[PDB]
RNA sequence: GUAAAGCGCACGCAGGCGGUUUGUUAAGUCAGAUGUGAAAUCCCCGGGCUCAACCUGGGAACUGCAUCUGAUACUGGCAAG
RNA sequence: CGGCCCCCUGGACGAAGACUGACGCUCAGGUGCGAAAGCGUGGGGAGCAAACAGGAUUAGAUACCCUGGUAGUCCACGCCGUAAACGAUGUCGACUUGGAGGUUGUGCCCUUGAGGCGUGGCUUCCGGAGCUAACGCGUUAAGUCGACCGCCUGGGGAGUAC
């Protein structure tokens, strides 16, 4: 991503110079409008490098987890996670999803259960009212884990949107000592992003870049 | 050939409405005898299932140690809150002199000649994390050498 | 809190009866005499013999006695002599000619009777109590149930003041009727007095009644 | 701080401690040497009682003290800043 | 330490210079100051109020409640030298991420009041590393260090006896 294509989508817009962290003085312009205006010539090197780990990390087989909370923006992320054959988290985060991996696989087994149960058969056999509670529990499992049903084991890569609103996630995966690629706002402490991108979090215009250009390098990870 | 071992096992209790409900914890250590050593701890209802919770957390967390042919590299303190541990390097038969808690902590870790003192508190959580914060905290001539950015030999 | 007996609250749901004669109300307490008096010397000279279940039929005008066993070489014994030297006592005391057909448990550790029966043999050759429930509910987890309680009442361990200690693993459901829960009680008479055993079996709900 | 334990607060003599630069001094300190530090005991290598205890040869040690000759970074003295 | 006014007087702080040239820090013993109650002498005395005098309440009231009410509280000059005299945290110096206030100086700039950008003193509250048994402390440390002083060594006996 090019410093003009970002410009365009408003990269470079901030949260208000009342709300910002310490730590992220390096990576502001500057303030207009008591808006914080976040530095581009910090944020394209950086994203690039990032892309660089990324598709290095899909070119070594990698499973990539999207992680975005925002009602906005789940399904943006959700779709990016399509596009690239990955998984992802758009509903809330969970806390303990990668900490607490067992239980995961627990609920993973039991959504996958009630899926094959329904292609079986024996619905029939349950009462309309058991068959259809068990449909709403399909469901509400589905809502839970779509993205994730299929990781299999713990990924090896995470994309974070705003990563002060996923501390959690973050936290646990430093924990793990998986990687944490985040869109870092200037209210966010960038101590858990290993490879962090400053930039804008809320904007759908920007979020749909960062995932766009992600998702085309992820796939051109893959084809080798 | 991950040499286990428990430390101790204590009866907490906690009054619930009615009356108490008796809980047992278990501290243990487990290592493989060669420079890495970890502990656990584990609450239960029952004895084994808590020593079986140790061993896994003991397992998780195992750090690993610099020695030096089967003794420390130099005099090392190590404090956990009342706890302070004391080691020094011994010649070759010396044994492992040192306390209950430190004894298995270090015989599980590799170390076969030291010489330690437990002051202070000599709770055996406390001791085990002060013996092990103190071997993590031992240099080795390499590394301080790698560190100092000079040899080996323009050190010793 | 009193719980209803597993076995009788699922009685033509997902269980079957253990006699499956009809009878007018005229016969009806002389059969229940003698199927009574038929699954007592059965179960006294079978102790050794680890008999689980004893049904009993009454075809027209005679009487069938199936006996669910774990050891069926020693039920029917060499030659296939011991069962026809019951059979004849039975048939004494049933006054009708009978028949005696014998089906294998092939796996004792899942049913209730033989682990109550087990777990008090146990008990009365002063076995610890907690290891010999603790050996039931792990040897039953692993030959694939779905869960199992084991609960042992009285005067544990030769003490003075009786308590009741019970152990879960599994899942357990006894409020759902569709579930398959075998449940079985023994007694263990100690020189400190009688001591109770109880076990519960899950195996799974199963779809579709009966059938 | 709350477990025993900060004088109720200040001023202040004796006392303890003292920024920075050069010169000098050589008291502390340091190095070497000489004298002395009884023998036994302790310790090391040996020897003698059949072994051991025990006895015993030589050494090491006796961490000290005084003196002489040096060293001058530091502390002290003195002088000038 | 609390109306206002005058007279005599102590300290702190800031701006810009000039001057002195280590003249410093701490401090056993010593000296002074030191709430309230109390003491001695004299004065004063509205309110308040130990003691006390009643009225009640209460098994009991020598308490709490009520009506009175002396010393005392006030002033002058002496004495007393003790408080949960507390931040339960000795004094002095250096160093170590932040944020939000109060208060009091001050520099510079803008059309100037207004406002903006600084820079000191004191002070209040969150909180980072670190520390701590924990609670908590956290640039006004209970953090990292240095100088000197005071003090502690199980509870009771006892801050008592001599
Ligand atoms: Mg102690
Ligand atoms: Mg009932
Ligand atoms: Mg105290
Ligand atoms: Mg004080
Ligand atoms: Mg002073
Ligand atoms: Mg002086
Ligand atoms: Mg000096
Ligand atoms: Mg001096
Ligand atoms: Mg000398
Ligand atoms: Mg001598
Ligand atoms: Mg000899
Ligand atoms: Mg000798
Ligand atoms: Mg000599
Ligand atoms: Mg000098
Ligand atoms: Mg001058
Ligand atoms: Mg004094
Ligand atoms: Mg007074
Ligand atoms: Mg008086
Ligand atoms: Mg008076
Ligand atoms: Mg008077
Ligand atoms: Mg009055
Ligand atoms: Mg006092
Ligand atoms: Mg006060
Ligand atoms: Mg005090
Ligand atoms: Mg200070
Ligand atoms: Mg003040
Ligand atoms: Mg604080
Ligand atoms: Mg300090
Ligand atoms: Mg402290
Ligand atoms: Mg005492
Ligand atoms: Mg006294
Ligand atoms: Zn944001």
């Amino acid at each position: 991503v090019s410093m003009r294509d970002m410009l365009k989508a408003g990269v470079h817009f901030g949260h208000q110079t009342r709300y910002w962290n310490p730590k992220m003085k390096p990576f502001i312009f500057g303030a207009r409008n008591k808006v914080h205006i976040i530095n581009l010539e910090k944020t394209v090197p950086m994203f690039n490098e990032a892309l660089a780990e990324l598709n290095k990390i899909a070119s070594r087989k990698g499973k990539i987890l999207f992680v975005g909370t925002k009602r906005a923006a789940s399904e943006a992320v959700k779709d990016a996670a399509l596009s690239c054959d990955q998984f992802f988290v758009n509903h809330r985060w969970l806390g303990g999803m990668l900490t607490n991996w067992k239980t995961v696989r627990q609920s993973i087994k039991r959504l996958k259960d009630l899926e094959t149960q329904s292609q079986d058969g024996t619905f029939d056999k349950l009462t309309k009212k058991e068959a259809l509670m068990r449909t709403r529990e399909l469901e509400k499992l589905e809502n839970s884990l779509g993205g994730i049903k299929d990781m299999g084991g713990l990924p090896d890569a995470l994309f974070v949107i705003d990563a002060d609103h996923e501390h959690i996630a973050i936290k646990e995966a430093n924990n793990l000592g998986i990687p944490v690629f985040a869109i870092v706002d200037t209210n966010s402490d960038p101590d858990g992003v290993d490879f962090v991108i400053p930039g804008n979090d809320d904007a759908i215009r920007a979020v749909t870049l960062y995932l766009g250009a992600v998702a085309a390098t992820v796939r051109e990870g893959r084809s080798q | 050939e991950l040499q286990e071992k428990l430390i101790a096992v204590n009866r907490v209790s906690k009054t619930v409405k009615g009356g108490r409900i008796f809980s047992f914890t278990a501290l243990t250590v487990v290592g493989d005898g060669n420079g890495r050593v970890g502990f656990g701890y584990g609450k239960a209802r029952e004895v084994p299932a808590a020593i079986q919770k140790a061993m896994e957390k003991a397992r998780r967390n195992m750090i690993n140690v610099a020695l030096n042919n089967g003794t420390l590299q130099h005099p090392v303190k190590g404090v956990h809150t009342g706890s302070r541990v004391f080691m020094q390097p011994a010649s070759e038969g010396t044994g492992i002199i040192a306390g209950g808690a430190m004894r298995a902590v270090l015989e599980v870790a590799g170390v076969h000649n030291v010489l330690a003192k437990a002051y202070g508190s000599t709770n055996p959580i406390n001791v085990v994390r002060a013996t092990i914060d103190g071997l993590e905290n031992m240099n080795s001539p390499e590394m301080v050498a790698a560190k100092r950015g000079k040899s080996v030999e323009e050190i010793l | 809190g009193q719980k209803v007996h597993p076995n009788g609250i699922r009685l033509g749901i997902v269980k079957p009866w253990n006699s499956t004669w009809f009878a007018n109300t005229k016969e009806f307490a002389d059969n229940l005499d003698s199927d009574f008096k038929v699954r007592q010397y059965l179960t006294k000279e079978l102790a050794k013999a680890s008999v689980s279940r004893i049904v009993i039929e009454r075809p027209a005008k005679s009487i069938r006695v199936t006996i669910h066993t774990a050891r069926p070489g020693i039920v029917i014994g060499k030659k296939g002599e011991d069962v026809e030297k019951l059979r004849k006592v039975v048939a004494d005391i049933a006054g009708v000619p009978a028949q005696i057909n014998i089906a294998e448990v092939r796996k004792p550790e899942l049913d209730a009777k033989l682990v109550a029966d087990s777990i008090t043999s146990q008990l009365e050759r002063r076995v610890m109590f907690r290891r010999a429930m603790k050996r039931a509910v792990q040897n039953a987890m692993r030959l694939g149930a779905k869960g199992i309680k084991v609960e042992v009442s009285g005067r544990l361990g030769g003490a003075e003041i009786a308590r009741t200690e019970w152990y879960r693993e599994g899942r357990v459901p006894l409020h759902t009727l569709r579930a398959d829960i075998d449940y079985n009680t023994s007694e263990a008479h100690t020189t400190y007095g009688v001591i109770g055993v109880k076990v519960w079996i899950f195996k799974g709900e199963i779809l579709g009644g009966m059938a």
